[PDB]
Parts: C-alpha cells; structure tokens; sequence
C-alpha cells in the first residue's frame, strides 16, 4: 500500500520533526534579548500549535534560525495531514468499490 | 511615533576606561536599534546593527547591549579616535527616528 | 570607491529651489531604500524621507513641513531630492544614505551643505602663514594657512595633497560681512622644513574652485 | 497528468506569490505609522506563517493594500496546498487500481 | 473608555507662523484619530481622517501626524480664517470619545 507507506512515513516525520523542532528552537532563540521561546516544555507546545497552524501567538520565534525551525515545523504538520487526509480517501474509495463487487 | 532619548548629553571618561552610552525608547522595541559614529565634519559610520552584532571593520572594542526599551553601546578601553557623535537609530516601526546624540570627550 | 556621491555645496536664494542629487555606484538590489538625511549645525541627525528607485515609491516625515520631493532614476542610479520654497531654515547639511531593506544605513554620503542666503559667492583668498625670520625652532615647526573672504561654505583644506596628514588643524570659519575667514595650521619637523615641499590645497566646491600654496619661508 | 500539471503550477505560483508578497508588503506598509512590516527579511517569513494560515500575530499588516496583499497569499496558500492534497489522493487511487491489475 | 487630552487649551500665535495642536490618547490607539474644526456658532467640520490624510476642500495648510498616544495638527501660515475650535475624536475602540479642545487665537 503506497498511500499508507507515504502516511506513515509522514507522521513518523512529523513526531521526529515536532521533537528536533522543540529542541532546535530553544538552541536558536538563547543569546537573543527578548526571545520567550527559551525553555523546552513550552517549545514542545509551541511545535505542536505551529504544525497544527493554530499559532495563538503565546510563542513564536525572533531569530532567523528559529524562523527557520518554525518554517520547517509548519510545512512537516501541514504535508502529514495533506498526505493522511489523501490516504484515507483513497481507503475509502477502495473500500467502496469493494463491498459491492470489484477487485 | 517612538522617541529616543540619549544619555547623557556629553560624557566624560578617562583613557583607557570603559565607557557606556545609553539609548531609550519611548516604546518596546526589541533589538531593532543600530548605532552610528559621527567625527567633526564627518558623515556618520554604521557601528553596531541591531542592539548586539558587530560590523567588519568596527573594532571588538565596540560592543551593544540591551533589549526593549534600554540599550546601552560600550567601549572597552576608549582611545582619542573614539572622540565622535554617537547616535542610535529604531527600525521597529515606521518610521525610522534618530535618538538626540552623546558626544564623548576624553 | 564613494557608493554615494553627493556635490559638495548648493547656494539657494531665500523663496527659490535646488534639485540635489546622490549618484549610487557599488551594488544597486531591487530592494534598495535611499533616505535622506538633515543636519543643521551643531545639531542632530533628522529624517527627511525615504525612496524606493526599482518602484518609484516616496515617503516623507509626516512632524515635519514638506519641503523636500524624492525621485530617482534607474538608469543612471542617482535620486534626487527637491527642496523647494527655502527660508534661512532650511540651511543645513542633507546627507544621503542607501538601506538595503533591512533597517540600518550600510553606507552614507558626504553630505551637501545647503546655503539660503542673499549673498553672492565669493572665491577664497588663500596666504601664506610663514613665521617670523627671527622665530625660534624647536625640533617641530608650525606653519599656517589663511583662507578669508570666501562664500558659502565649506571649504577644504590639505596639506601636501593629504600626504601630511596628522598634524594638521582646520578652525571653524567666521562669518563677517557675507564673508567667512579661515585658517589651518600643520606641524612638520624642523628637519623637514623648508628642505622638503610644503603647500596648502584650499577647494571651495561652491564656486568650484581649487589652488594651491607653498609655504616658502619670509625672505 | 492533468493534477500533476494543477500542483504543479500552484507551488510555483506559491513561491511567486511568496516572494513578490514580501516585497509587495514592505512597499505598502512604510508610509504608515506604527506599522511594523517595514522590512525584507521578517516580511518574507511573515508571508510563509500567512499563507501556511498559522498567523502568529507578530507581524501583520495594517494598510489596505498591505491588507489586500495578505488575503492573495492566504488564498495562494490555501489553494496549493487543495491542489496538493487533491493530486495526492489521484494519485494514489490510479497507484491503488493499478498493482491489482487495472490500465 | 479612551480619554483624548488636548494641550494647550488656548494657543497663541503670529501671522504667517507654523502653528501646532497636540492630542494624546490614554492608551495606543495606532492611527485611528480625526481632526474637526468648529468656528463661532457653527458646526463642527472635519479636516483630518486618520491622523494624515488629508480632506477634498480643506486647504493643504492643514496637515496631521503622529501615532500611538501622541497626535498633532499643523497649520503652514496662520491665518484669519483659522481662528476655531479644534477637536480630536478616537475611533479605535467603543465609543468613540472627543477632546478637550484647543481655540487658537492670533
Ligand atoms: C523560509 C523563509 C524563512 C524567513 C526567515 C527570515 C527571518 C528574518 C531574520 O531573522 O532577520 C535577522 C537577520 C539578521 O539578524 O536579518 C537577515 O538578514 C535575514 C535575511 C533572511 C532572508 C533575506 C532577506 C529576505 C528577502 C525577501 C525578498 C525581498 C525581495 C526584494
Ligand atoms: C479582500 C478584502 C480585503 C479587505 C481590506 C480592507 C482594509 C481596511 C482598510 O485598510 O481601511 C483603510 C481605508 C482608508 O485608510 O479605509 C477604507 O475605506 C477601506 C475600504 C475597504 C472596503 C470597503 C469597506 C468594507 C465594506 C464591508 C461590507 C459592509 C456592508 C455594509
Ligand atoms: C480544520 C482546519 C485546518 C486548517 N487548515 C489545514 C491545516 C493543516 C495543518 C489550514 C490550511 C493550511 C494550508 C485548513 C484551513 C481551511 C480554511
Ligand atoms: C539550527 C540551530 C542553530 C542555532 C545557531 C544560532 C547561532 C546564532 C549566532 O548569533
Ligand atoms: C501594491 C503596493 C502599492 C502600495 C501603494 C501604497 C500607497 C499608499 C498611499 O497613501
Ligand atoms: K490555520
Ligand atoms: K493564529
Ligand atoms: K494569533
Ligand atoms: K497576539
Ligand atoms: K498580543
């Protein structure tokens, strides 16, 4: 199965990438003055309401490095769920033809 | 729009001390604060570009600190060719403001 | 290598206009901002307005009266400003700075000094300052160089095209009569006087003027 | 391929987009006062958190066409990433057909 | 609410001169500020939308600026015709509240 080897793949990159995502902001945001996403517990929030797109804007990167790890958290969540949302349709309509008589 | 004030008007160190200007927003700016030198009949030289980083050709005795709504430019050790206008410059909202200026006399 | 050149001086009668200019050489981005910049005497830096040559597009100091109007064009990389309707207010050094759209001024002109006056331009007169034949020298010699009755301002002075360097002091001009006074001093060795040249090299940019003066000791 | 040609062009018109809003928003925020658009770099990740709909709330315009360039990179954003999403699920439903035994 | 504090209340000038009114808002209200003139048993009549922009009819003497908490309208040349009260009004946020005012006076 293609579709659930590219969704599955997609979510095992995404936990990689909101873990990677919370541990790199903090390394990028330290040393500039201001930067509240500094500490590790509430970077791991701020991944997931960055690759969700909820963006309360509670936290949010100043640098460029840590603009960077945002753009990459933002793309992985936003591919994951283009690539499960294709996978389950393509689920479904398998699983339609079948039920009646096609295979 | 945002008001810099500098502090103190003029300032007067002795050779070899470190000395520190200080710069303040009427407003949170973050780091968006850059610092100029202006020699007699000169045109004014870009030394620091947001609050901390450097720039080539500016000695490391030139260094920036501060976030906000205070920021301070320092100098370790000042020699005679320190002796200039040293202003500083937002870029956080429009538009861009001057601060008033501190002339440094050894 | 003057990424931004600028003319030296601009002399503008009272209720007139001047149109000056700011030729940009180094590298031109398309996102290049040219800011101009006031500087009366004795005071600070002031923000007249910025502009954008690749778009054309001109913003101005809303605290401020618009005497200014901000143009540019691209194919000889030059922006010009327009300062119109001037009063003796308005007399000050205007510099241009390029900004590479990220906040800071990268680099600066030379600044022209803008005159507004009824007075007429006047070349300057430049003498020689040698001391008296029966002055003492000490292992270092003082000599001199007088630049009167010359307008507006400024003027530039060398020593030995700029060769002696250290050692050299410009006084502030006087006004007096319409007219400004000069002078500029350079310290050189007794060794090194009169055995090897010494000229003072006065440029007035206003009348676009510029002469020499070699300081031969008093018979 | 017809949705390989859709998604194609969306992502490089995404990029267009992206690029040219930057610059667009920088041009119509300066003249405004209090705007805090008013540069390149931060105006190019502002583009990317808008079309990606995270919208932190760090950056933002206030003028109108400043305005009006932010709705075209929400809706360049939004509509690249249906094109994507749809292209996906074409194609792995054809992948899907095929392997049984389906051409 | 937003309380508008108008200074001075009565602002003296010369023929011919530069004049300036001053507005300032109890809290950052960004641009969102207008400007009224009200002459001698007269209604009020707008001169200024938006802290700059200017008004079709109203002479380009008048000009405004600032943002945040501090606005100023600006009049090039003083003259006869100008002599009124001048109000500020805040469209930021619920309600909409008025100035103080300011008569000018020549
Ligand atoms: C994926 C895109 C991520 C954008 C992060 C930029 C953060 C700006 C910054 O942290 O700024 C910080 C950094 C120095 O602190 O500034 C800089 O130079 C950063 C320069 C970054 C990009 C170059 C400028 C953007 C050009 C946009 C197109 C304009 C066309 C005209
Ligand atoms: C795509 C839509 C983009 C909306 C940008 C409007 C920004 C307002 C502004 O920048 O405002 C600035 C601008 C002047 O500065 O104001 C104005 O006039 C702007 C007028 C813009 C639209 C006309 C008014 C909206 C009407 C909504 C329907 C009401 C039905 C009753
Ligand atoms: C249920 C709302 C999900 C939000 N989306 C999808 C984000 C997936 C992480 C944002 C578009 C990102 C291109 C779609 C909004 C549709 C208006
Ligand atoms: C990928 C994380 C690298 C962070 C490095 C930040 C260095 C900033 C130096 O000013
Ligand atoms: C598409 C960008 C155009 C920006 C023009 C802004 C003009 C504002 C004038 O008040
Ligand atoms: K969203
Ligand atoms: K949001
Ligand atoms: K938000
Ligand atoms: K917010
Ligand atoms: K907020």
């Amino acid at each position: 199965a293609l579709h659930w080897r590219a969704a599955g793949a997609a979510t095992v990159l995404l936990v990689i990438v909101l873990l990677a995502g919370s541990y790199l902001a903090v390394l990028a945001e330290r040393g500039a003055p201001g930067a509240q996403l500094i500490t590790y517990p509430r970077a791991l929030f701020w991944s997931v309401e960055t690759a969700t797109t909820v963006g309360y804007g509670d936290l949010y990167p100043v640098t460029l490095w840590g603009r960077l790890v945002a753009v990459v958290v933002m793309v992985a969540g936003i591919t994951s769920f283009g690539l499960v949302t294709a996978a389950l349709a393509t689920w479904f309509v398998g699983r339609e033809q079948e039920r009646r008589g096609h295979f | 729009d945002i008001l810099l004030t500098q502090s103190p008007a003029i300032l007067s160190v002795s050779p070899g001390e470190r000395v520190s200007f200080s710069c303040r927003a009427s407003q949170s700016i973050g780091t968006d604060i850059h610092w100029y030198q202006q020699r007699t009949n000169g045109s004014p030289r870009l030394l620091i570009k947001y609050a901390s980083e450097s720039i080539s050709g500016i000695p490391s005795r030139f260094s920036g600190s501060g976030s906000g709504t205070d920021f301070t430019l320092s100098i370790n050790s000042v020699e005679s060719e320190d002796i200039a206008n040293y202003y500083c410059q937002q870029s956080n909202r429009w538009p861009f403001t001057f601060g008033s200026g501190t002339k440094l006399e050894i | 290598q003057v990424q931004l050149q600028q003319p030296g001086a601009e002399l503008v009668k009272p209720g007139a206009s001047v149109k000056l200019s700011c030729k940009a050489s180094g590298y031109t981005f398309t996102s290049d901002w040219i800011h101009w910049v006031k500087q009366r005497p004795g005071h600070g830096l002031e923000w007249i307005g910025e502009i954008i040559p690749s778009y054309g597009r001109a913003n101005y100091n809303e605290k401020i009266q618009k005497k200014a109007t901000l143009t540019a064009d691209k194919s000889s990389s030059t922006a010009f400003m327009q300062l119109s309707s001037l009063t003796s207010e308005d007399s000050a050094v205007y510099y241009c700075a390029r900004e590479r759209g990220d906040g800071y001024f990268a680099v600066w002109g030379a600044g022209t000094t803008v005159t507004v006056s009824s007075a007429k331009t006047t070349p300057p007169s430049v003498y020689p300052l040698a001391p008296g034949s029966a002055a003492q020298t000490n292992s270092m010699v003082t000599l001199g160089c007088l630049v009167k009755g010359y307008f507006p301002e400024p003027v530039t002075v060398t020593w030995n095209s700029g060769s002696l360097s250290s050692g050299v002091h410009t006084f502030p001009a006087v006004l007096q009569s319409d007219l400004y006074t000069l002078s500029s001093s350079v310290t050189v060795p007794s060794s090194s006087w009169p055995s090897e040249t010494v000229t003072c090299n006065v440029a007035h940019p206003a009348s676009s003027t510029k002469v020499d003066k070699k300081i031969v000791p008093r018979d």
